[PDB]
């Protein structure tokens, strides 16, 4: 039943850097068990019996605790280590987990490649208009999208979605959608996708016109 | 080799029941204990109970005492979990896991993938697939809007375009899911050759291929 409290869920670490996660428990516990989980995948056992290291795991990982505060430590961070790590307890009943800490690969900050798309001729024929705007391959994760039509901020009707970190280059990507009526879209002229990122001292703009 | 295989994703109306199955193979069924875990999409893990075949011994997480029933076939080496009186907050991904019977020096060494139960009154809905062409490196994409059951499948040229692809997670615009996918290819590649995104929504068995064409 014991409540398991984990350290900063959003943790950032570059290759080489040493990482430390801690799992705090509400009541005293005999041993702690850690698991790893990848983007929508079955969680695999990582560290069992407080510090034994399960089957599959590199020795750069290490467990410790032996009390009411336990910890998982990576000595040398690597790219294949980005994941969410959970801590489980076996001592009391019922069996409980932590909330999880999502480890993340810190790398050089990259600016996004922005692309905007007018509605397809199919969507208009069925009475509908969706202006998509892709923001591909950037770091860090935090970014804001600002839509503009005829030079004014469209506040509602927006729709954002994020992919997880890329296993190759460790960047993120973002799809922003703007769904309008076929009639409301066939009225304004300029459609701007204004994106703000920490890398640049100005927002990256991609716009188009219906009169094309 | 040890393998645990679970039933496919499900969509049930609130109130009814569902029977999730975990099929073991490659090891003696009556030597390991099967646990069940719930992970509401996004949130963390939660234990529901265990089942030991042979003794037929059960022990539910006492939150899910009235929610779940653990049975087993044993002739097929298969553990069952039934959920009854389903509501909206039962929508989650359910795992099964294996642990040795008399060890203590063991762990949950093998898991059997997820099963994404969806509890909703929404009707099963095929998707609308729209191509997205622009107007040195050329980004394309297609929009998949207005489908419900989940999930969908997006490839480009039957999987002949793998790298440089970004398929984005779905979101509910109103009470239907919308998904977007992108591919980036050299200017020499397109529009001089065909690009066709392939969408498959298995819950409705639709299978759609949309050629990306430049505009007039």
């Amino acid at each position: 039943q014991i409540v398991l409290t984990q350290s900063p869920a959003l943790m950032s670490a570059s290759p080489g850097e040493k990482v430390t996660m801690t799992c705090s428990a509400s009541s005293s516990v005999s041993n702690m068990y850690w698991y790893q989980q990848k983007p929508r995948s079955s969680p695999k056992p990582w560290i069992y019996l407080t510090s034994n290291l399960a089957s599959g795991v590199p020795a750069r990982f290490s467990g410790s605790g032996s009390g009411t505060s336990y910890s998982l430590t990576i000595s040398s961070m690597e790219a294949e280590d980005a994941a969410t790590y959970y801590c489980q307890q076996w001592s009391s009943n019922p069996l409980t987990f932590g909330a999880g800490t999502k480890l993340e690969l810190k790398r050089a900050d990259a600016a996004p490649t922005v692309s905007i798309f007018p509605p397809s001729s199919e969507q208009l024929t069925s009475g509908g208009a969706s202006v998509v705007c892709f923001l591909n391959n950037f770091y860090p994760k935090d970014i804001n999208v600002k839509w503009k039509i005829d030079g004014s901020e469209r506040q509602n009707g927006v729709l954002n979605s994020w992919t997880d970190q890329d296993s190759k280059d460790s960047t993120y990507s973002m799809s922003s959608t703007l769904t309008l009526t076929k009639d409301e879209y066939e009225r304004h002229n300029s459609y701007t996708c204004e994106a703000t990122h920490k890398t640049s001292t100005s927002p990256i703009v991609k716009s188009f016109n219906r009169n094309e | 080799k040890v393998q645990l295989q679970q039933s496919g994703a499900e969509l049930v109306k609130p109130g009814a029941s569902v029977k999730l199955s975990c099929k073991a193979s490659g090891y003696t069924f009556t030597e390991y204990i099967i646990h069940w875990v719930k992970q509401k999409s996004g949130q963390g893990l939660e234990w529901i109970g265990w089942f030991y075949p042979g003794s037929g011994n059960i022990k539910y997480n006492e939150k899910f005492k009235d929610k779940a029933t653990l049975t087993a076939d044993k002739s097929s080496s298969t553990v069952y979990m039934e959920l009854s009186r389903l509501t909206s907050e039962d929508s989650a991904v359910y795992f099964c896991a294996r642990h040795e019977d008399r060890n203590y020096y063991s762990y949950w060494d093998y898991w059997g993938q997820g099963t994404t139960l969806t509890v909703s009154s929404a009707k099963t809905t095929p998707p609308s697939v729209y191509p997205l062409a622009p107007g040195s490196m050329v980004t394309l994409g297609c929009l998949v809007k207005g489908y419900f059951p989940e999930p969908v499948t997006v490839t480009w040229n039957s999987g002949s375009l793998s790298s440089g692809v970004h398929t984005f997670p779905a979101v509910l615009q109103s009470d239907l899911y919308t998904l977007s996918s992108s591919v980036t290819v050299p200017s020499s590649t397109w529009p001089s050759e065909t690009v066709t995104c392939n969408v498959a929504h298995p819950a409705s068995s639709t299978k759609v291929d949309k050629k990306i064409v430049p505009r007039d």
